[PDB]
């Protein structure tokens, strides 16, 4: 899945969309291991 | 054609009415293998236009040869493979 | 003036006048979002 | 085929057979002995129908003239309190503190209540303060607000000032211009909230002087997609606006100026027409090229008809348009050089045209200029045309501030049917000097306070006439104020077809049967004339089966308060009333022992009328607890009533000791009869009795007498009545209950008829098939019908199985030809408040017509043959005596194969009558007749656009 998404970008479809879907103020799926109290912290600043 | 034609044709209406769900509707598995929508009150079953008003399938030649030049510019081509993993399985339309 | 088919939003990339047109011709010129202007040259015909 | 002469012998040994049962086992000569003998336990009082409403019309002028001082007592405060602010800017220092509605900020700091509950307010309330409404659009907390609910915290202080006045005094409420509604007592506000007090009725009337609009809709091509949808929307949204003192029409014009409708000149706009042009309105389609100054020809002509009936006031043209390049400058220098009529103009949808010459007919003609780019800005730019038409009303002075109030609608925190006075509010800063006079021109807002119509109805006591005799009050434009037939229920227009804030106007025309006569009735309160009369009428029962005859007489009185008339509908043998007069103890305290449940036994199952004696005896809407309720309450109280009328309780206790007289004396000697299933007696104080007690649970008559339909039927008519029992196994009426019948008990005291009771009883069904036999015939069918088409006996123990049916729906071959031959008269009217299946294209609301069945002719033989065709059956009908029953013998259906259309009497849905030619011929009407519009001191410099 994350070589395919490599590969819609090579082609350029919504890379500047998928960028900006990266930023840190996103929330993270219950299956991950995070500490209580904090949802949207998953997502980091070098997504640009 | 061959692999696949009027499988897009399956998107999740509400229960007992003719009113299309979701605001971006999307296909359901054809048979129980891609997509299914999940909401309580909604179940899906044929009697769809398609994707983008009846512009994007594979169920006629004309269609078909519309669909392929549109995917071979790549401009909107992974729309058509999404729209595909909905309808069947994630297995087949990655290839294509 | 045959891009007002939906009745509930507004397309701005249209042929409603000369520097319209002339910024629509551009666009799919580039090759973005092409097939979407054409999406609409279908609609405003009859469909498919 | 029996003849003429033996089948009369016939039905005539039947005829005694039936009467003389109900004359003895009821016992109606009996009970008027009983009532004839005493004479001195009661006195017969005259009931004057003119010192009646002459009384009834100065109470409720009274009652309106304590709201019009608390009106006035509330504009005089707010123009005082709001003339000497500040308007500052930051109030999170001086932070403002007041209770929001609908909850569980900079500036504003919330107020937790107490809410006790309260009596006369289905709700739960405070005194303490009052309560502020803001609509969800509006933003809490901006400036406009802020220094909104300071000098409107001034107005709790005489909002309680008002009320310690009177107690009896509902919601008093303050509507601002900003948006938000004060309100008092506070109470929290009742899916999303979409209240807006500047869209009501009540503000509407108070903000402007009625008018006469055209909407002119460009309907050219540029305006297709998008922008048309918008325009529809916006055009049904300002017809919203409009009530019935407002004329308008809808035209559109393509290069060719047209009507959208059928209506073809300006309309009363109540909720008929307007349903009309909103229909209209979302039919229309784009095409053609665009033509202003053959749409505004068009427009202006239709302002200068006067055939028609009009308001005679504000004449105002509304364009929705995008744009364009024309400005049309000679059709309005033709049409308009003293600007007679304004001009308002709206720019609707998401373009790029040219709006100069749009805004150039703004205020060339007294407009202003609105723009309505998306749905969102739909709902406040189509109601911002009342800020300029209240300039000429602010400027008038005090000679504007007049008393108004609204038609009949459903009060929106869920209080039943309410009436609202009006009164503006002016900003008055700086007009001890008048040096400011720019924002001075427009309404601060409009004062309201509610009054129900249960208030107007305690003003108007019933019980001292017949349940026959009502009172009723009329409006300007011809509808009820007050009336019998008054629901709190919508009215429906149309056929409700899918896959509350509208009044509740019903005309006097339509509340009732229409007559002849009381259209000049009607007319002759419409423009205030004293007046009585006494005529001939046909009465519609309670229950919509029957149609009877009778004399009434019509007094009315104007209201010298108001533009209200008020009119009591009083019948003959009604002018004279039975008034109890009795203070002594042992002859009272007997009379209230036969009420006592286990005394059920001997003196008969016996209810009583859930009436407001008084307020500590409160009504339970069920009789199973009131009449324990009633009776303990009596005993354990002083007899002398020191707070509350024994005139009302004089009266039941009275008639307590007449039916157990006639339940103990005679009822008690014949334990059974035959033909006897139940014996009941009801009586105008408000008991009835069933003797035995087991048959007390197959009674299914309401329990007050004035609501009891055989009750106002038997009165009306001198003989015996025959009431049919309902079909479609509507509870146990089949078999188990018996067939009612009733006769009114007629009492002479000196010389004046009087009725003060009815008796009867439940003939057994299968009791009187064995008397009409002496059976299941193949060749001959004889039934029995009642006065309305009801089956009652029959000869085949296969249309008895389907007893209390119309014969039309079992029959109607021969039910057709009754009425054709003039033996069945039938009347057909509009229900305009009724629960309505909804049809494919819960229940809602719409119009039924009905339609009922009476006897046409005075003559009592009936003979001849009917023709189905390449067939024939002969009949013969005879209806029997001093009953409202008739007897038909005819062949077997099965002779002539022929079935024709069942012929239907029920509540059958309907969308009439049709509206395109009520508007020829109007119902006549009168207007209001202050207007206040075209004043010179008019500043109107702000076209519509001087920010943009
Ligand atoms: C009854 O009528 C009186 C006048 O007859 C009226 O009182 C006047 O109220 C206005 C505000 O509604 C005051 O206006 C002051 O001056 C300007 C006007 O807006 C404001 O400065 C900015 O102006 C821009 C204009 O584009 C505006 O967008 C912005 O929001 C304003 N404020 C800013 C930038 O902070 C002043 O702030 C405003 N207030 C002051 C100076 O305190 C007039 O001064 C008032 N005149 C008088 C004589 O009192 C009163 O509101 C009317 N009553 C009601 C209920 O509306
Ligand atoms: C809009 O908000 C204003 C700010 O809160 C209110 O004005 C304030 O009201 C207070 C209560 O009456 C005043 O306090 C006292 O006022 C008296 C009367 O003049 C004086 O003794 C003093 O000013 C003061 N007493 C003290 C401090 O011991 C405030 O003076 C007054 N003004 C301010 C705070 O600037 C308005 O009342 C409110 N609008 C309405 C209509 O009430
Ligand atoms: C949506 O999923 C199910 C319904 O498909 C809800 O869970 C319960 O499902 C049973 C089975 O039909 C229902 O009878 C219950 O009423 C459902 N709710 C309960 C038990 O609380 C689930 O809650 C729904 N999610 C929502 C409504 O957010
Ligand atoms: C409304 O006002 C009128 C007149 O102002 C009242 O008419 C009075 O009628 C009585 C007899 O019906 C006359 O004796 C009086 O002279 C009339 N009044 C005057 C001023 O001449 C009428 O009574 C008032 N309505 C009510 C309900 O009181
Ligand atoms: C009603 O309005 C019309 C114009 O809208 C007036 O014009 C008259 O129309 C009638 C019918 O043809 C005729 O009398 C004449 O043709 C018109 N002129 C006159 C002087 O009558 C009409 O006068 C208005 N009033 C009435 C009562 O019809
Ligand atoms: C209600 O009563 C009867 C229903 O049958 C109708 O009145 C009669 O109408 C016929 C036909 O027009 C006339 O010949 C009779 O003279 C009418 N009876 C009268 C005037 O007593 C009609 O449907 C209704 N009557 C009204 C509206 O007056
Ligand atoms: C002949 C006839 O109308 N019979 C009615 C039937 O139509 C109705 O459905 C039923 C109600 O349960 O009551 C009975
Ligand atoms: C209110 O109206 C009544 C009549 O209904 C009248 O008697 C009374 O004086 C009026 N005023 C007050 C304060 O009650
Ligand atoms: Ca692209
Ligand atoms: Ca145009």
């Amino acid at each position: 899945q994350a070589v395919l998404l490599l590969f819609r970008c090579a082609t350029g479809e919504a890379w500047q969309e998928i960028m900006l879907a990266c930023l840190p103020g996103k929330l993270c799926d219950p299956e991950s291991d995070y500490n209580p109290g904090e949802e949207y912290t998953c997502g980091s600043n070098f997504a640009i | 054609l061959e692999l696949f034609i009027g499988k897009m044709h399956k998107t999740c209406f509400f229960a007992d009415s003719d009113i299309v769900a979701e605001e971006d509707p999307a296909p359901c598995a054809f048979s129980g293998n891609g997509r299914q929508c999940t909401a309580n009150g909604t179940e899906c079953r044929s009697g769809w236009v398609g994707p983008n008003g009846g512009i994007t399938n594979f169920d006629n030649f004309a269609f078909a040869m519309l669909t392929v030049f549109q995917c071979i510019t790549m401009e909107g081509w992974t729309d058509v493979l999404y729209w595909m993993n909905d309808a069947m399985g994630f297995e087949l339309p990655w290839v294509y | 003036g045959k891009f007002n088919f939906d009745e509930t939003q507004t397309k701005r990339s249209t042929f409603d006048n000369f520097p319209q047109a002339l910024l629509t011709v551009f666009q799919i010129l580039t090759g973005e979002d092409w097939n979407a202007v054409m999406y609409d040259g279908i609609m405003a015909y009859g469909g498919p | 085929f029996p003849s003429a002469v033996t089948i009369k012998s016939w039905v005539d040994k039947m005829q005694e057979d039936l009467v003389t049962l109900a004359k003895t086992a009821s016992g109606v000569n009996q009970l008027v002995d009983i009532y004839e003998k005493y004479q001195d336990l009661y006195t017969v009082e005259p009931n004057n129908a003119r010192q009646l409403v002459e009384i009834a019309a100065r109470d409720i002028e009274k009652l309106l003239s304590n709201r019009s001082k608390a009106l006035v007592r509330l504009a005089l405060e707010a123009e005082k309190v709001q003339a000497a602010h500040q308007w500052r800017e930051d109030f999170a220092s001086n932070e403002v503190v007041y209770y929001n509605a609908k909850d569980d900020e900079p500036g504003s700091q919330r107020i937790k209540p107490v809410f006790i509950e309260d009596a006369n307010f289905g709700r739960q309330i405070s005194y303490q303060h009052a309560a502020v409404h803001i609509p969800t659009d509006i933003y809490e907390g901006s400036t406009i607000v802020l220094n909104e609910l300071n000098w409107t915290s001034a107005l709790d202080e005489v909002f309680k000032k008002n009320r310690e006045e009177d107690p009896s005094l509902l919601w008093q409420v303050f509507g601002s211009a900003t948006g938000l509604a004060r309100y008092y007592p506070a109470s929290p506000w009742v899916k999303i909230d979409l209240y807006d007090v500047r869209r009501r009725p009540w503000y509407i009337q108070g903000a402007a002087s009625p008018k006469d609009m055209l909407i002119l809709v460009d309907v050219s091509g540029s305006v297709s997609g998008l922008t048309l949808k918008l325009i529809r929307t916006s055009v049904s949204e300002m017809l919203e606006t409009l009530s019935d003192d407002d004329f308008v029409n809808v035209a559109s014009f393509n290069s060719n100026a047209q009507d959208v409708s059928c209506f073809q000149h300006l309309v009363q706009a109540n909720v008929r027409n307007k349903k009309v042009l909103k229909d209209a309105v979302n039919n229309i389609t784009a095409k053609g090229i665009t033509d202003y100054k053959k749409g505004f020809s068009f427009a202006f002509e239709q302002l200068l008809n006067y055939n028609v009936s009009r308001a005679n006031c504000n004449k105002i043209i509304m364009l929705f348009t995008d744009g364009g390049e024309e400005r049309a400058q000679e059709i309005f220098n033709k049409y308009n050089k003293d600007k007679k009529v304004r001009v308002f103009t709206f720019s609707v949808g998401q373009h790029n045209y040219d709006r100069g010459p749009i805004q150039w007919m703004a205020c060339e003609n007294k407009g202003y200029y609105y723009e309505i780019p998306s749905i969102g800005a739909i709902r406040i730019n189509t109601q911002e045309y009342l800020d300029v038409l209240g300039r000429p009303m602010v400027l008038a002075g005090d000679k504007a501030k007049q008393v108004q109030w609204t038609n009949v609608y459903l009060d929106a925190l869920e209080l039943g049917l309410v009436i609202t006075g009006t009164l503006p509010v002016f900003n008055i800063t700086g007009q001890f000097e008048n040096k400011t006079n720019l924002k001075n021109q427009l309404i601060l807002g409009v004062m309201g306070v509610d009054v129900s119509l249960e208030d107007i109805k305690r003003l108007t006591p019933r019980f001292t006439l017949c349940p026959n005799g009502y009172y009723f009050a009329i409006d300007p434009n011809g509808y009820v104020l007050l009336h019998p037939n008054l629901q709190p229920k919508p009215i429906g227009v149309g056929i409700p077809t899918i896959n509350s804030q509208e009044p509740v106007t019903l005309d006097f025309l339509d509340a009732e049967l229409e007559n002849d006569i009381k259209v000049e009735i009607r007319n002759k309160m419409i423009d205030g004339e004293s007046g009585e009369k006494t005529f001939r009428t046909l009465v519609k029962s309670q229950d919509e089966r029957y149609i009877d005859k009778g004399n009434r007489t019509y007094t009315w009185t104007p209201v010298n308060g108001t533009d209200y008339s008020l009119a009591l509908v009083l019948p003959t043998y009604s002018f004279y009333y039975i008034k109890a007069k009795l203070e002594e103890t042992i002859t009272q305290a007997r009379y209230s022992e036969t009420l006592k449940p286990d005394n059920f036994e001997e003196s008969g199952y016996t209810f009583i009328a859930p009436r407001d004696y008084c307020n500590d005896l409160k009504i339970s809407d069920n009789n199973t607890e009131f009449l324990l309720n009633f009776n303990e309450f009596i005993d354990r109280k002083t007899p002398n009533n020191p707070s509350c009328n024994a005139d009302l309780i004089n009266r039941v206790l009275l008639d307590a000791g007449f039916t157990n007289e006639l339940v103990q004396n005679y009822w008690s000697k014949q334990k059974n009869i035959k033909g006897v299933k139940a014996r009941f007696v009801v009586t105008d104080g408000g008991i009835t009795r069933v003797y035995p007690k087991e048959a007390g649970e197959n009674w299914q008559e309401n329990p007050e007498t004035y609501e009891d339909s055989f009750y106002k039927r038997s009165l009306d008519n001198d003989n015996y009545v025959f009431t049919a029992p309902y079909f479609n196994k509507s509870g146990p009426g089949a078999y188990e209950s018996g067939i009612m019948v009733s006769k009114a008990v007629e009492i002479y005291i000196q010389g004046k008829l009087l009725k003060p009771a009815v008796v009867g009883i439940k003939i057994d069904v299968n009791s009187w098939i064995e008397n009409f036999t002496k059976r299941n015939s193949d060749v001959m069918d004889c039934v029995i019908l009642d006065d309305g088409g009801f089956l009652l006996m029959a000869n085949h123990d296969d249309y008895t199985n389907q007893i209390g049916r119309f014969f039309g729906e079992i029959d109607p071959s021969l039910m057709r030809h009754l009425v054709n031959i003039s033996v069945y008269a039938f009347n057909k009217s509009y229900d305009y408040q009724s629960v309505c299946e909804p049809g494919a294209a819960s229940k809602q609301s719409c119009i039924t017509e009905q339609t009922q069945y009476f006897f046409d002719n005075d003559s009592k033989s009936f003979s001849g043959v009917l023709d189905c065709g390449n067939c024939s059956r002969i009949f013969h009908g005879e209806k029997l005596m001093n009953t409202n029953l008739i007897f038909i013998m005819v062949e077997s259906k099965g002779t002539c194969p022929c079935d024709t259309r069942l012929l239907i009497q029920a509540e059958q849905t309907s969308d009439g009558p049709n509206p395109c030619d009520m508007v020829k011929q109007p119902r006549y009407r009168k207007g209001p007749d202050v207007c206040f519009d075209n004043n010179v001191l008019e500043d109107y410099t702000d076209c519509g656009g001087v920010s943009g």
